[PDB]
């Protein structure tokens, strides 16, 4: 217990594993903006993105709400991992 | 009454040499202050909520707005006295803070700009005052022009700014197709229930905020921020925000907003998440601007925010302002000084500041703790009064997702404290110059404003329940 | 009361829903990008993305939509059973047994949270406090959510903690009374 | 301008002290001692025969922001005292000068920081328990967080850093869905105040939101077994005074936070519940005394028994028992006596003189210091629930009244008293017997000052231990307020 | 062309104070295993015996015990008792 | 009451002198008559503020 | 090494002997 349990997994869903996890998470997001040579052709390509992908969201969503759940936890899974 | 500080300035500035620059600033620094003292009264007009429209259907004022005016002018005080005055007598630091000859010009353009979109009802108002305010910050950006780093940024900046100004203009003329009409005036609650006007305000929105820092779009804004020198951006980072949100909180066109609320969750996400494996101290300190701008975003999709909403503001205006003076006392006590327009920027530079001035640290702690939310001080009221606005209407997974973006922005709040309290080998023993005392005066102003400010939390109500109901 | 849900519908609406959505996201991906890539290394550099977008489509939705349907009600649980499923689909990418196994404990405690307050990102308008009744209640009635009263009936303390602990339908006094 | 002047002279006084004496730990014990006599003179003008809160006062009110209030309209800060708290801060009152005493020649570099911080802390936890709104409770229950950072970052082992930061962490994520659920009553109720909370009834689909909030950060404070887990390393890695001020007072602190904050607006949803608190409370006695066992460090196994006597403490409180709610005071009040004494023998009489906590280095104790092993075993033996100790009777009851409550919890609640000795003993022997140890060498006995805290820590539970009666006269309204048995 | 000023002086932080003399010999075996000890949750992996307490401690003994728990609710009471009296509620 | 009112904020004004000396690195009365500046320019804002809710309390009054 | 709970400990450990687990009596 004093091993397994108390330092072991306790620790993972404490202070052991939220380190990790915010450590991947935030190696992600920051390298998000990382590939391009130029600033202003990345970010002028990402503002493209949005208003495209905002506008299919909201077109997938007032049919069904059922089906952009998963698309939003894929998306979060892609832009935090 | 800028409009005759401006025309009677850069007359005056025109004749003036390069050396009077700085007595300058002092001058204008005194004036704004008697348009605090003398022209405060004005807030007899507006009694029980009362508001004007003036110039025809084309400014409308308010309390809320004059609140914010108050608030503009207060913040610029402070700006100007940090520009206008020395820090030391020093051979140093008179080639790293130095205004350019033209700097109040396009200061108080700045502001002029800015308060015509706070005070706007119009949307060609809306629109002028934007574009004033655009190419104010165009210009602030670059007027430090012998810098490879502010040129680039102001470069960015342009054309980012192209970009969300003519999104926005698009809006404006969508909603004109829609309805022979410029005022938000026009809506009066039954025609949004027969109209689609939802597409159209919240691009609208969309388009004026993406200019603040929210987080689909907001790599550009933190890199504008990293790259322009250290005075030009205390400035460029507090103005757009105040003035344009302080815009949308107070036009209710995102209510029961699904866009606004996910860029509301991811904005609390990748700006909490964004800005923990940092190392430069305008990075770190630029994402604490987007997760603070998130929490406006929530207030957005309310209905009656103006006390959320107003204390907030004021909020991160002092503990802003006094986070950016701190670090500007710091440059004394590092021993490496680079890049003369932006002479500290790796946090670890900071490192032995308790051993050296210790009641800087004292200050640095009392504004950090208050960022975090820390019920002592200010900012912790911010948060609460935006929780109970957040609780009463329904946004339950908002709620939870906004706490556990406050516990995670908390690390690289105290990632500060942990570099500042450290043990230093070489500590200074006695230094010849000191600093300058109406310049520190106004630190340890803006620290007794944030320590026992939550005295008076029970007066603002009471004057908040007769100016605005 | 309810209505039963097509998981076969739902489930293929959601597979061309996730398939678009690879699609798009390939594309961006592409563009945004440096080195030799061309019209076809769309789906050949995509890093998987499209498998991420249909898999987890799918999971979730045929998850929610059969735990809905054999529980015969709609609440929080068949959100955490559904989010178990698409951690299960997220974790099987590294391909590793505890990897596994947190991803789908983990995902399905985050959307059991959700789907727990509503499963709304935005807020309910007749829930939410502001467009409720509240305060005291005016006369003797249903005391209903969000609302205050003094004195609430002991029929409804019996009704809904128990007959049990310390709790009775009569206070122990007047059922020990002399005549 | 009494009031003031006041202020005014003893500022001047405090500004002449510093200029002509460097520390200030004299003039501080001397405030702190002050206090003492302040409170005790409190104590005897405070009637008993009545269930009101008799000393109350205002602050921040809008009339008058700067002091008391006296108006027909009210939005400050309450406070005031029943019994219920006023015992609490006579155990508060009474351990305040004897941290600013445990640590009078251990710091050196940086004196008049460390005890400002110490008395700083001191006194917000007196403050805690004056408090009488919701918010006003708050307030003060997260101002001691930065003090709590900067006084265990800047001193401490070499460890002190991860430490600080779990102090801030875990204490603050479960202190904000306490804030969760407070800012959800006080829009409910729209009055956040501890004098008319128990007469508003809430739904009990509301009470079973709002309970959770609050019920999760008492899990955080008090440890209980999912996050019971920067409890050793906090006290692991903290400086003197910071451990007994964290062990003695901040545990008991959220076991008050019980019974103000839950046990009266929450009495219907409470009943729904105590199942859960007793699968909690007994998974935290088990599971943490027996990671007892297993521990190579000294001042971390004082830290898991204080974990272990808060779960036993809490299933008397949810108990619904006369007899649970006195016997989780007289534990709470008696175990902030015994456990700082604790840790001054782990830490102040151990670590001063050899500076390494590990287990392995420390054997045989006897041979050259006789009076501390002396100690050692009488602070062993009352820590246990060995009687005429005040501990037993708050083990005792509080076994007693979560019989009441469910009977086969009681039974295997029952063998706390087996598992609590199996480690403390364990310890004892091993620090009380044997050859001396080759690697101490030989150090001074143990101080006047040293003795003279263990003496008042020790004697303070005997009185508690023979006759617990001692302090009824406060707390005989408090155990039949909050319950609830229709 | 940027130092800081000259003005400074800046000297070394001591700590002050007493040298005590080394009251103890560590021992190079004992700290590394303590150090050890204290930092093991940084090496700590998931393997069968591993699962194998963490499905029993974690999962399994609560649920064991939750299940105790409620099912004996307000079975028992044995207040005052009597010969033929049955103290379960139920 | 005015009187508490002027005295505290006064007392915040030598709460900003006291913490800009110290920031300074100068010692706490190193320039004596400053408390006394910012002592009545705070007390001023005291009046102010006070004056500002008395009469915001009147206008409550006068809808009855 | 010898023991069954020892070789459990075995995965975890990195930079550390792994040495022979013997009594100390016998
Ligand atoms: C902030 C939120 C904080 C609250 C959660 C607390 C943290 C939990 C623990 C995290 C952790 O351990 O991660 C370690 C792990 C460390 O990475 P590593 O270096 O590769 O592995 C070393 C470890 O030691 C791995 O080696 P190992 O053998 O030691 O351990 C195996 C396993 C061990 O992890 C475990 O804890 C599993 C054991 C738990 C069993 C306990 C049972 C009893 C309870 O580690 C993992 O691989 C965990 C991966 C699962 C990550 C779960 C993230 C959930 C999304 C949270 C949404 C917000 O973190 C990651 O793998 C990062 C992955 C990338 C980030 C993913 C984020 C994307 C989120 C997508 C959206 C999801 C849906 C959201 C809801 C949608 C509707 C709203
Ligand atoms: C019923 C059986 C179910 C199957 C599961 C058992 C499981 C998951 C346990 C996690 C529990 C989650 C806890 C959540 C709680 C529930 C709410 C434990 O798998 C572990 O089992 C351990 C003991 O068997 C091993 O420990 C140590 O091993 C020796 C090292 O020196 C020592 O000799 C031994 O003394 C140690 O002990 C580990 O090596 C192994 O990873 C996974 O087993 C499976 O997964 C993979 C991944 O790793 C394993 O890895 C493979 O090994 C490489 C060569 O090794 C290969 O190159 C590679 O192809 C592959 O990576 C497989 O082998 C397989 O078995
Ligand atoms: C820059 C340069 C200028 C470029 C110009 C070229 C293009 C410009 C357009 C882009 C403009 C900028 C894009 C902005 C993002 C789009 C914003 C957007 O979706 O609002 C949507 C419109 O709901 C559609 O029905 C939207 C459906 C739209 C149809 C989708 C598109 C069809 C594609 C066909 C393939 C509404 O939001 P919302 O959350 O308040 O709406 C909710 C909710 O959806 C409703 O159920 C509620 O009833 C309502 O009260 C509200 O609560
Ligand atoms: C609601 C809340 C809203 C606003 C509240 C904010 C501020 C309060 C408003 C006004 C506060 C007015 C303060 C005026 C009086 C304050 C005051 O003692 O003088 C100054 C600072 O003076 C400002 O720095 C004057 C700067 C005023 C700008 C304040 C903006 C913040 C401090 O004296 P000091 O010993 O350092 O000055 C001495 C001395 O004057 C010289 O002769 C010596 O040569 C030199 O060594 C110097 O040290
Ligand atoms: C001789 C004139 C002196 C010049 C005064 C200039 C002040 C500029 C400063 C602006 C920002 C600083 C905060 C001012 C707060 C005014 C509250 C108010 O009253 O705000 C209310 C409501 O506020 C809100 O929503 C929330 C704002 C909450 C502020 C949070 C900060 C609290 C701590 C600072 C305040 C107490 C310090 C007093 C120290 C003795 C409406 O505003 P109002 O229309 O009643 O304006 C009053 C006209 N007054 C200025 C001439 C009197
Ligand atoms: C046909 C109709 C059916 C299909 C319609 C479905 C439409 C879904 C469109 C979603 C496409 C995915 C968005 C995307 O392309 O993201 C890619 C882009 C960069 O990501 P990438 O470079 O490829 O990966 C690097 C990882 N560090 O990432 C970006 O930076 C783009 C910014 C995100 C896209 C805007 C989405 C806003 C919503 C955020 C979700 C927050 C959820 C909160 C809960
Ligand atoms: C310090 C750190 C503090 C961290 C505190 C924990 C934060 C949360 C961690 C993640 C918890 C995940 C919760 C999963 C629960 C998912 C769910 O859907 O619960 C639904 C359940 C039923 O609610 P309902 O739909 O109204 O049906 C009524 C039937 N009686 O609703 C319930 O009955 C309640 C189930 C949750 C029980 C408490 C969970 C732990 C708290
Ligand atoms: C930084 C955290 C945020 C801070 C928020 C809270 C700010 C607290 C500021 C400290 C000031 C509070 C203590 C002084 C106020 C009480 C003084 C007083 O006069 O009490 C009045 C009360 C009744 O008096 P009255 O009604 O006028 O009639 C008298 C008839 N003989 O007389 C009484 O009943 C006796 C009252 C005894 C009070 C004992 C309090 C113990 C602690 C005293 C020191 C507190 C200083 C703490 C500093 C750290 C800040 C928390
Ligand atoms: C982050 C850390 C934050 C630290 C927070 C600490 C908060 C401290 C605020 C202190 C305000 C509370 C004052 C307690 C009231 C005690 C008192 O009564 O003082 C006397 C005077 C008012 O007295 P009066 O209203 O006339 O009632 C007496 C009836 N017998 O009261 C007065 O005249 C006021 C004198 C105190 C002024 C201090 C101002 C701040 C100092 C810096
Ligand atoms: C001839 C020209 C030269 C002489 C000038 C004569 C001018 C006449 C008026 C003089 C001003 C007196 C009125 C203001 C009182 C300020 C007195 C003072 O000097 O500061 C008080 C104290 C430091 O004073 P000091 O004893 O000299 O200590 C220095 C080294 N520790 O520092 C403090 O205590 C500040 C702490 C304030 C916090 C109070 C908060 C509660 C209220």
């Amino acid at each position: 217990i004093a091993h397994h349990v108390d330092k072991g997994s306790l620790y993972r869903l404490g202070p052991v594993g939220i380190n990790r996890l915010l450590n991947k998470a935030s190696y992600n997001v920051i390298n998000l903006s990382s590939n391009t040579r130029s600033s202003l052709s990345m970010n002028s390509m990402l503002i493209l993105i949005t208003i495209v992908s905002l506008l299919l969201l909201v077109l997938v969503m007032n049919v069904n709400f059922i089906i952009v759940i998963p698309v939003l936890i894929s998306i979060l899974y892609i832009l935090f991992s | 009454m800028l409009i005759l500080a401006i025309i009677s300035l850069i007359t005056f500035v025109s004749m003036s040499k390069l050396s009077d620059n700085r007595a300058i600033i002092r001058l204008i620094n005194i004036y704004l202050i008697l348009v605090l003292v003398l022209d405060s009264f004005l807030y007899l007009l507006f009694l029980n909520n009362q508001t004007y429209t003036v110039m025809g259907e084309l400014l409308i004022f308010n309390s809320f707005t004059f609140y914010i005016d108050m608030l503009i002018y207060f913040i610029m005080i402070v700006i100007s006295s940090l520009y206008g005055y020395n820090l030391y007598n020093n051979n140093l630091y008179k080639t790293l803070f130095e205004p350019k000859k033209e700097l109040i010009i396009l200061f108080l353009i700045n502001i002029l700009g800015a308060l015509l979109i706070v005070h706007s009802n119009d949307f060609i108002t809306l629109f002028v005052a934007i574009e004033l305010q655009s190419y104010s910050i165009y210009l602030i950006t670059a007027i430090y022009n012998s810098s490879y780093k502010a040129s680039k940024a102001s470069m960015l900046y342009f054309f980012m700014g192209g970009i969300l100004s003519i999104l926005i203009a698009y809006s404006i003329n969508t909603y004109y197709s829609v309805l022979n009409s410029y005022t938000l005036h026009s809506l009066d609650s039954l025609i949004i229930n027969t109209l689609d006007l939802n597409l159209i305000l919240i691009a609208l929105s969309l388009g004026l905020l993406f200019k603040i820092g929210i987080a689909p779009l907001h790599k550009w804004l933190i890199s504008i921020y990293e790259n322009t020198p250290i005075l030009i951006t205390i400035y460029i980072s507090l103005i757009p925000k105040i003035s344009i949100l302080s815009y949308l909180v107070l036009s209710n066109i995102s209510i029961n907003s699904l866009v606004i609320s996910i860029l509301a969750i991811l904005t609390l996400l990748v700006g909490s998440v964004g800005g923990l494996l940092q190392i430069k101290i305008k990075r770190l300190l630029a994402f604490s601007g987007l997760t603070n701008a998130g929490y406006m975003m929530l207030l957005l999709l309310l209905n009656n925010n103006e006390f959320s909403y107003l204390y907030y503001i004021t909020q991160y205006s002092i503990s802003h302002l006094a986070i950016f003076m701190i670090i500007i006392f710091s440059i004394y006590y590092i021993n490496y000084i680079n890049n003369q327009y932006n002479p500290i920027i790796y946090v670890n530079q900071l490192k032995g500041l308790i051993h050296d001035n210790a009641y800087l640290v004292l200050s640095m702690a009392i504004v950090v703790f208050s960022f975090i939310g820390i019920p002592p001080l200010l900012g912790f009221f911010g948060k609460l009064n935006i929780l109970m606005s957040i609780l009463n209407n329904g946004y339950y997974f908002i709620s939870i997702v906004l706490i556990v973006a406050s516990l995670i922005s908390a690390l690289y709040y105290l990632y500060l404290l942990n570099v500042s309290i450290q043990d230093k080998n070489n500590i200074l023993i006695n230094s010849n110059e000191t600093v300058s005392s109406v310049l520190s005066y106004i630190l340890s102003s803006l620290i007794i404003l944030i320590t026992f400010g939550f005295i008076y939390n029970s007066l603002i109500i009471d004057i908040f329940n007769v100016y605005f109901n | 009361h309810f209505h039963p849900y097509n998981t076969l519908g739902l489930a293929t609406q959601s597979a061309m829903v996730g398939l678009g959505a690879g699609v798009v996201a390939a594309a961006a991906r592409n563009s945004l990008a440096t080195g030799p890539r061309n019209i076809l290394t769309t789906f050949s550099k995509s890093g998987g993305v499209v498998t991420i977008f249909t898999g987890a489509s799918i999971a979730y939705v045929f998850t929610y939509c059969s735990a809905a349907n054999l529980r015969e009600r709609k609440d929080g649980w068949n959100h955490m059973w559904a989010g178990a499923a698409t951690g299960a689909v997220l974790g099987a990418r590294t391909k590793l047994v505890p990897a596994f196994i947190g991803w789908t404990v983990l995902c399905g405690a985050a959307c059991g949270l959700f789907g727990w307050t509503g499963a709304r990102f935005n807020a309910d308008r007749k829930a939410s406090l502001e467009q409720s009744p509240k305060g005291f209640v005016q006369e003797d009635a249903h005391q209903t959510f969000w609302e205050v009263v003094h004195r609430r009936p002991l029929s409804l303390t019996v009704e809904q903690l128990g007959e049990g602990r310390g709790i009775n339908a009569v206070p122990i006094a007047t059922a020990t009374e002399a005549p | 301008m009494f009031l003031t002047s006041i202020l005014l002279s003893s500022l001047y006084l405090f500004n002449r002290i510093l200029a002509w004496q460097g520390n200030v730990k004299h003039f501080y014990l001397f405030a702190s001692n002050l206090l003492l006599l302040f409170i005790v003179v409190l104590y005897i003008n405070f009637n008993t025969f009545s269930n009101s809160f008799q000393f109350n006062f205002e602050l921040f009110n809008s009339l008058n922001p700067f002091g008391l209030s006296n108006s027909d309209i009210s939005n400050g800060l309450l406070f005031g005292i029943d019994g219920l708290s006023l015992t609490f801060i006579l155990l508060t009152v009474l351990l305040i000068p004897l941290t600013l005493l445990g640590n009078w020649y251990n710091i050196n570099f940086n004196s008049n920081l460390y005890y400002t911080l110490v008395l700083a802390i001191g006194l917000v936890i007196l403050l805690n328990f004056w408090a009488l709104d919701y918010i006003s409770f708050y307030i003060l229950f997260e101002a001691t967080l930065p003090l709590l950072f900067i006084l265990i970052h800047i001193y401490g082992s070499s460890d002190s850093e991860r430490a600080s930061f779990y102090v801030l962490m875990f204490t603050l994520s479960g202190s904000l869905f306490m804030l969760l659920s407070i800012v959800v009553i006080s829009i409910v109720l729209n009055t956040t105040n501890f004098i008319n909370h128990n007469l508003f009834v809430l739904s009990l689909d509301l009470q079973t939101i709002i309970w959770l909030g609050l019920f999760i950060a008492i899990m955080v404070k008090t440890p209980l077994f999912p996050i019971h887990v920067w409890l050793p390393v906090v006290h692991s890695e903290s400086p003197l005074a910071g451990s007994m001020i964290l062990a003695g007072l901040i545990l008991k602190l959220a076991l008050y936070a019980i019974l103000r904050l839950l046990l009266p607006l929450l009495c219907e949803a409470q009943i729904l519940y105590t199942p859960m608190i007793y699968i909690i409370s007994l998974l935290t006695i088990i599971l943490t005394s027996l990671a007892t066992l297993r521990q190579i460090d000294l001042k971390v196994i004082i830290a898991y028994s204080s974990i272990s006597h808060m779960g036993i403490a809490i299933l008397g409180v949810c108990s619904n028992t006369s007899l649970g709610i006195y016997g989780s005071i007289v534990l709470g009040v008696a175990h902030g006596f015994v456990s700082p004494a604790l840790f001054l023998i782990v830490g102040g009489i151990l670590y001063d003189r050899y500076h390494i906590r590990i287990v392995n280095y420390y054997k045989g104790l006897t041979t050259y210091m006789p009076q501390l092993a002396t100690y050692i075993i009488i602070l062993s033996f009352a820590n246990i629930g060995t009687p005429l100790t005040g501990n037993f009777t708050g083990e005792f009851l509080s076994l007693q009244g979560g019989f009441i409550r469910n009977p086969i919890i009681g039974g295997i609640s029952c063998i706390s008293v087996l598992l609590a000795a199996i480690y403390q003993l364990k310890l004892t022997n091993k620090l009380t017997g044997g050859i001396s140890s080759i690697y101490m060498h030989r150090t001074n006995d143990v101080t006047i000052r040293e003795k003279f805290i263990m003496n008042i820590l020790i004697i303070s539970t005997l009185i508690i231990g023979i006759c617990p009666q001692i302090m009824y006269n406060l707390l005989y309204w408090t155990v039949n307020n909050y319950i609830y048995i229709i | 062309e940027l130092k800081p000023s000259s003005a400074i002086q800046r000297g070394p932080l001591n700590k002050g104070g007493w040298d005590a003399p080394h009251a103890l010999h560590n021992d190079g075996a004992i700290d590394r295993y303590a150090h050890w000890r204290t930092f093991y949750q940084e090496r700590f992996k998931y393997t069968r015996a591993t699962g194998k307490s963490t499905l029993i401690f974690l999962v399994a003994f609560p649920a064991l015990i939750g299940y105790v728990a409620y099912q004996s609710e307000g079975l028992f009471e044995f207040a005052g008792k009597r010969r033929g009296e049955s103290v379960t509620t139920r | 009451a005015l009187f508490t009112s002027l005295v505290g904020a006064s007392g915040l004004g030598f709460a900003t002198k006291f913490l800009s000396n110290k920031i300074r690195l100068k010692p706490a009365g190193y320039y004596p008559l400053g408390y006394v500046f910012s002592g009545v320019a705070w007390a001023g804002l005291g009046l102010v503020l006070h004056n500002v809710h008395q009469h915001s309390l009147e206008v409550l009054e006068k809808k009855k | 090494i010898r023991a069954s709970f020892d070789k459990a400990e075995e995965p975890m450990l990195g930079d550390y002997p792994d040495i022979d687990p013997f009594p100390a009596q016998l």
